[PDB]
């Protein structure tokens, strides 16, 4: 009861930490390459967006939770909730999109498969990336429209809305992670067959995509199964949908190695 | 018996050597102390010329001082018109590898050539309405390192050969050939007369050309390393090497010897590209650690620098007027600057 | 708008010409350019016609991938102010006779040619311009590497040798002392494979070499290492 | 370089035609191209213009919607379509080439043209005499005053004038007022202010018999003049 | 052979070394003079006004 819901607010709490590190890094070094001078490529810029969107993404969400724990009738407004639930709808919509065109661009820059399609599609990233955003918009109208849908249905008629709108959102946001994991197989397979072929003649990254994965699908299922403490399902599913934006800028860090070298400057630094 | 003639190639050195500290009484700096100083000069980026996918290696301007034509590895030259950022018209060149470019003074013919050892003029003034290539003057033994249009039927140009020539349009073969470099001619200017021009090479020396007569008139050698540029001081009288040593030197026609150098701690870098302002008080050069910098011309000071370029900075230019600095990089911008 | 009917058009004229510069470019950026450097007996000529004055270009499409070789060996002049003109070509080709080993310049018979090729190697492979240029190393010349090599052992080319006289130990032992001479080993890498006159898989060598360079570019550019 | 047209003769009123002028000779991609028109017996009239890649297509207002003007780059063709036509639009209808760059020479040449016959805020620039006796040898001047300045604020005049000689294609004389298109001699030459503008022929021979006609160049609706014409 | 070369290199020298050369004072003095002559014609020195300026 009250242990498993402080426990999770520790790991919300710690989440933050890490989440906001990693994002607050990304955004600073970039900037201070911005300012100095020093090169700035595409990858970076995009990651500059990426970090930008999750650091507003996390700010959100332990907002919500504060209004949670700060005010329960400040938490209890209805009005303030169709609020929140917009931003919020629409700030997560660009961060799992805009981290599904940063794959799209990874992709579409190292695979070097022998597909037609993919030949075809392999010179535009930046094309690809914006055209991906744009029709993908008409996927963030479709939610939107759909959340009003259903707010104004259980009105009419909270914590069931809550576990109905986690419901959707959690569909919504598993199409770009699923299109984001396909990618990434995708290109890890290319890689590995240049492996092999060069060699006739990265695993962290992976880690994620399988746990994360797993993670997302048994939250589901607990969303379709038993809904105990259900003033406290709205926290986890908090925790849960929020977990991404976190851990995913820390592979980004641990990825690029541009933040590698950021990494160990700030080593350096602490001795 | 060669060693009687160098000998007397070694005695004639001295006597010119003898000559030259003779003639000097009071170096330049020395006769300056009392002109009033240039000050800084802030000058900005009036216009961005963006359009080249790789590194730009040489850019000249027009006599109308609105026209700039710009050569880059991609092949292609582009015209551009300066006021107004647009390609009045883009030429694909032959060879992708090119290393000089002209503007004729008329403006009808545009000049390039680079490591395929072809001088390829080409006529812009068309009744076809493209760019067709007029001539391919052959003959070079060696990458073209500068071309010049004296006229419209003139271009003097020097190659890797130790040699430069006088190739005239119609006729596609070299009027007068100049050679007695050591090293691979590197740079030409033209002085305002289009009478004598002077070429800077790998030797470390400068050597002033009579185009009518055929010889080289005097050879100025202070440098230590390579000379990339050289341009005239606006009167005729003197002009400015670029050299690898990081510092260009001031060399006076009637004087014959440096009269100042431009040295500074900071910059160890070479210099690629020289320039001139129209009144000549202003030595614009473009180093190698992707800056130019305005040297006064009076003194050897440094008047101000034209950071803003990402990569090396390879042409450098002043319009005839003096209104504006293009100053071309190979990071693929051309830069006007004012 | 502030502008005149002939400034829109000329605006426009610029426009198409900008998207004519933007297809030409990325047709070349998907194309490939390499350059071939050749020393001594300048064997290249010979693998040449395996794939296939200034500035020598030939251009040729292997598996949809368009190849611009790039010869130089006839420039004779000072290559260090015009070596800086092939800054980002994708890879470089380093043609090797192994006959070298004992064939000695004509002129100064007391330098071994062989020797000088690696001099020209370690100039071009660590050279300041090319740290991220890649090096493809063609041991040509193997079928009369293997005629000759049972004649004098590879003393009087390489006096510190300790292998045997058999064509494998020794091409291995010729390999391994051309690529010793890289210092930046981790910047660029070093593809041997060794060739003979008749060979007519080279080209596939040449485009496993450039497919691998180019996935190294791209992992570089997304910033990966 | 050659332009000629091909289509036309006579027409049922209100019916629909083509006009096919044929490029060759010269980079026909690059040009922009200007159907003008020829009345019977009276002055020009800017009708229609495509530029390079078909980006901007401009119609005057009396052929808006009636009328359609395409190119066809790889085949280097000019087609003119035809549709509604009225007895005002009798008559002979030319191709045009124009460059647009930096001092370049727009409506440097002239298709020779096709005749056409039915059954049965623009600045109107004046040439008030219409018509000037002349002798050879000697200097005339020639006026086309305009309603609007056309000296742009960019520092360009825009008065172009051309010559027709009789029953022939229109050539170039002045562009931009002060320049001399290709193949012009030195006699011809042009000033103005910005509002009054005006030719001066140093000496005039058989060769600059015709008729002279000015154009603005601003904005796109491109009127004509009257023009004058010399008789010896 | 090289013999040739010689002597057109002690012949180049010979009529490079037989040139009239002023005083170094005098150089410079022209050469200062001419800066100082088109000074106020150089819009790289001094910047002209903004609405004289082709570039603005
Ligand atoms: C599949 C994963 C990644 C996504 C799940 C996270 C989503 C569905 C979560 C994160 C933020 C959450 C919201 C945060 C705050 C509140 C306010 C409260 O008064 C009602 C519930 C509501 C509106 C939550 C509903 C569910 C929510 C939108
Ligand atoms: O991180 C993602 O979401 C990702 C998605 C698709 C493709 C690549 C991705 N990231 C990534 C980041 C660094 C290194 C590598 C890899 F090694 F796989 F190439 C992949």
């Amino acid at each position: 009861g009250g242990v498993i819901k402080s426990i999770f607010t520790f790991v919300l709490i710690v989440e933050f930490i890490i989440g906001n590190l990693g994002n607050s890094f990304i955004a600073l070094v970039n900037c201070i390459d911005w300012v100095k001078g020093r090169k700035i490529s595409s990858v970076d810029r995009i990651l500059t967006a990426l970090a930008i969107s999750r650091i507003s993404l996390v700010w959100l969400i332990f907002g919500s939770w504060c209004v949670s724990v700060f005010f329960p009738a400040l938490f209890a407004t209805e009005k303030m909730f169709r609020m929140l639930t917009n931003i919020w709808t629409v700030i997560n919509h660009f961060s799992v999109w805009l981290a599904t065109g940063l794959g799209t661009f990874y992709f579409l820059k190292i695979a070097n498969f022998s597909n037609s399609i993919f030949l075809y599609l392999k010179w535009r990233v930046k094309k690809v990336v914006l055209v991906l955003l744009l029709v993908t918009s008409v996927f963030l109208f479709l939610n939107i429209a759909l959340i009003n849908i259903h707010i104004n249905a259980s009105i009419n008629g909270f914590t069931r809305f809550s576990s109905l709108i986690v419901l959707t959102s959690t569909v919504f946001i598993f199409i770009p992670f699923t299109l984001s994991l396909a990618m990434f197989l995708l290109l890890i397979f290319s890689m590995w067959k240049h492996r092999k072929k060069m060699q006739h003649t990265v695993k962290s990254v992976i880690t994620f995509f399988l746990l994360y994965a797993i993670f997302s699908l048994s939250f589901f299922i607990s969303v379709w199964t038993s809904e105990r403490l259900e003033e406290n399902l709205i926290i986890l599913s908090q925790v849960m949908g929020m977990a991404y934006p976190s851990c995913h800028s820390c592979v980004l860090i641990l990825g690029n190695k541009k933040l590698r070298q950021a990494s160990l400057s700030v080593l350096l630094w602490l001795r | 018996e060669l060693d009687q003639l160098r000998q007397e190639a070694e005695q004639l050195k001295n006597q010119i050597r003898d000559a030259r500290k003779a003639c000097a009484d009071a170096t330049l700096s020395q006769i300056t102390n009392n002109i009033d100083p240039v000050g800084r000069i802030q000058m900005r980026t009036r216009r961005t010329l963006r359009g080249h996918l790789a590194k730009i290696y040489a850019m000249h301007w027009g006599t109308d001082s609105r026209l700039l034509v710009s050569a880059s590895q991609d092949g292609k030259l582009i015209i551009w018109d300066s006021y107004t950022t647009n390609k009045v018209h883009a030429i694909p060149l032959r060879s992708s590898w090119v290393m000089t470019c002209a503007y004729a003074p008329s403006g009808n013919y545009v000049a390039c050539g680079g490591l395929d050892n072809i001088c390829s003029i080409y006529n812009l003034k068309t009744r076809e309405g493209n760019v067709r290539v007029s001539r391919e003057l052959a003959g070079h033994t060696g990458y073209l390192s500068c071309c010049r249009f004296l006229d419209d039927n003139q271009i003097v140009t020097s190659s890797g050969d130790t040699t430069c020539a006088l190739w005239d349009i119609e006729t596609g073969q070299q009027t007068t050939t100049f050679t007695g470099h050591t090293g691979d001619v590197m740079s030409l200017s033209l002085a305002p007369d289009t009478r004598l021009f002077v070429s800077g090479a790998c030797d470390a020396s400068a050597k002033l050309w009579d185009v009518r007569e055929g010889m080289c008139r005097q050879t100025f050698t202070g440098h230590e390393s390579d000379i990339n540029a050289i341009c005239f001081f606006p009167n005729g009288n003197a002009f400015a090497t670029g050299s690898d040593d990081a510092t260009c030197r001031l060399f006076d026609l009637r004087a014959d010897q440096e009269l100042m150098t431009y040295s500074h701690d900071n910059i160890i870098c070479g210099i690629t590209s020289v320039s001139f302002s129209k009144s000549g008080r202003l030595l614009l050069a473009g180093y190698d650690d992707f800056n130019c910098n305005v040297w006064d011309a009076l003194k050897a000071d440094r008047a101000g620098v034209l950071a803003g370029h990402d990569n090396r900075v390879s042409c450098l230019g002043v319009t005839d007027d003096g209104m504006a600095v293009a100053t071309g990089s190979w990071d693929s911008f051309l830069k006007i600057w004012n | 708008c502030t502008l005149s009917a002939e400034d829109k058009a000329a605006v426009e004229r610029s426009k198409m010409i900008d998207r004519n510069l933007r297809e030409d470019g990325e047709k070349a950026a998907r194309e490939v350019k390499l350059l071939l450097l050749g020393a001594g007996e300048s064997g290249k000529s010979t693998i040449v016609k395996q794939m296939k004055t200034g500035i020598v270009e030939t251009h040729f499409t292997f598996k949809d991938l368009h190849f611009k070789m790039f010869d130089v060996g006839a420039q004779r002049s000072e290559r260090k102010k015009w070596i800086h003109c092939f800054e980002g070509v994708t890879a470089i080709i380093f043609c090797v006779a192994l006959s070298d080993y004992d064939l000695v310049l004509a002129e100064d018979e007391e330098m071994n040619r062989m020797h000088e090729s690696m001099k020209l190697f370690d100039s071009i492979c660590n050279n300041k311009w090319f740290t991220d240029t890649s090096i493809i190393l063609f041991l040509n010349k193997k079928d009369l590497f293997e005629e000759k090599i049972k004649k004098s052992p590879l003393t009087i080319c390489y006096p510190e040798y300790a292998g045997s006289n058999t064509y494998e130990e020794a091409a291995a032992y010729i390999q391994c002392q051309f690529e010793d001479l890289n210092k930046r080993k981790d910047t660029k890498e070093i593809y041997t494979h060794f060739t003979c006159s008749t060979d007519t898989k080279n080209v596939q060598f040449v485009f496993d070499a450039v497919t691998d360079v180019i996935i190294k570019n791209n992992l570089k550019d997304c910033g990966l290492f | 370089v050659q332009l000629v047209e091909s289509g036309g003769g006579l027409v049922q009123p209100g019916g629909s035609r083509k006009l096919s002028c044929s490029a060759s000779g010269f980079a026909f991609s690059s040009f922009g191209m200007h159907w003008v028109r020829q009345a019977p017996e009276k002055g020009l009239e800017w009708v229609a213009y495509i530029s390079s890649g078909s980006g901007t297509i401009y119609y005057a207002d009396t052929v808006k919607g009636r009328f359609t003007i395409s190119r066809d780059d790889p085949k280097n063709t000019l087609f003119l379509q035809m549709t509604s036509l009225r007895s005002e639009d009798t008559a002979m209808y030319y191709c045009v080439r124009s460059i647009y760059y930096y001092g370049s020479s727009p409506f440097d040449f002239w298709g020779q043209g096709t005749t056409l016959t039915v059954s049965s805020s623009d600045i109107v620039m004046t040439q008030a005499t219409s018509s000037v006796p002349v002798t050879p040898g000697e200097s005339v001047s020639i006026s086309c005053r305009s309603s609007k300045s056309l000296l742009h604020s960019n520092g360009n005049t825009y008065l172009y004038w051309f010559l027709q000689r009789p029953g022939q294609s229109p050539q170039l004389l002045i562009y931009r007022m002060s320049n001399l298109a290709s193949g012009v001699p030195d006699r011809f030459s042009g000033s103005g202010s910005g509002t009054a503008f005006t030719l001066t022929i140093s000496r005039l021979e058989a060769e600059d018999v015709g008729v002279y006609y000015c154009m603005q160049h601003l904005e796109y609706p491109l009127t004509f003049g009257a023009g004058t014409k010399l008789e010896l | 052979a090289s013999i040739a070369q010689a002597r057109k290199l002690v012949e180049q020298l010979k009529m490079e070394a037989n040139i009239d050369r002023i005083k170094v004072s005098k150089a410079a003095a022209d050469l200062m003079a001419y800066c100082e002559a088109h000074a106020k014609e150089d819009p790289l020195l001094t910047p002209v006004p903004a609405s004289e300026n082709p570039f603005r």
